[PDB]
């Protein structure tokens, strides 16, 4: 099973936030550490995406675009899985050195969003998602958000996304049983998008007022949040839902 | 072009 070999091989290992757990849980320290982690994760997402089967067939500008658009959803999805595997979704396992308890969820002013992310994490338990299903779903998530008036080479994108959907189908099939499962997984994938949108809105708002609340944004983060995220929030770039 | 720099650097 070549495809699954590759997905396991390229999956990133442990990423630390660099969080000084000895300092008090303030808004500014928590979010500054979350932003540092976000950037470290983005670096890993780039290396992961570029090594995916077929990804290099995409026009290079489209390669950069889909990574930037999907980044937030990819991070949320993977964090949900870490949270499930490490702490049975009882807390948010952003990193080994940055695990959110209820106090941090409140102090970060992200409580409601954290609740939604914890619910996503719990889905991995409720649906008994396998590691293979998780990997294929995560790869599909990369191909689940595009500009409304299209990519530079939309046709190559459409073909690739089709092939990633087929691979998910094969993983399930490994007839009514398959059908039910595919429905459950596409529904789970759709459910990432509203959560990602809420995080996008929160992150954008935070960037705007960041100088006022003493929250640090790394330069590359600040670039993507100010250049790409508003394309999503203004509706120029939208998720591809399975279910209408 | 911070992101482009990273994309091409890796
Ligand atoms: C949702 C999320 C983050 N969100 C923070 C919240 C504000 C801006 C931000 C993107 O830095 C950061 C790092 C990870 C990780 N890993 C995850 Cl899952």
């Amino acid at each position: 099973p070549i495809f699954l070999n590759v997905l396991e091989a390229i999956e990133p290992g442990v990423v630390c936030a660099g969080h000084d757990n000895n300092q008090p849980d303030s808004f500014a320290a928590l979010l500054s550490s979350l932003n540092e982690l976000g950037e470290r994760q983005l670096v890993h997402v780039v290396k992961w995406a570029k090594a995916l089967p077929g990804f290099r067939n995409l026009h290079v500008d489209d390669q950069m675009a889909v990574i930037q658009y999907s980044w937030m959803g990819l991070m949320v999805f993977a964090m949900g899985w870490r949270s499930f595997t490490n702490v049975n979704s009882r807390m948010l396992y952003f990193a080994p050195d940055l695990v959110f308890n209820e106090y941090r969820m409140h102090k970060s002013r992200m409580y409601s969003q954290c609740v939604r992310m914890r619910h996503l994490s719990q889905e991995f338990g409720w649906l008994q998602i396998t590691p293979q299903e998780f990997l294929c779903m995560k790869a599909l998530l990369l191909f689940s958000i595009i500009p409304v008036d299209g990519l530079k080479n939309q046709k190559f994108f459409d073909e690739l996304r089709m092939n990633y959907i087929k691979e998910l189908d094969r993983i399930i099939a490994c007839p009514t049983s398959c059908s039910r499962r595919f429905y459950q997984l596409t529904k789970l994938l759709d459910s990432v998008q509203p959560i990602a949108r809420e995080l996008h809105q929160f992150t954008f708002d935070l960037l705007i007022k960041s100088h006022m609340v003493s929250v640090d944004f790394p330069e590359m983060m600040a670039e993507i949040i100010s250049v790409q995220v508003p394309k999503i929030l203004s509706g120029k770039v939208k998720p591809i839902y399975f279910h209408t | 072009g911070a992101f482009q720099n990273l994309f091409q650097s890796v």
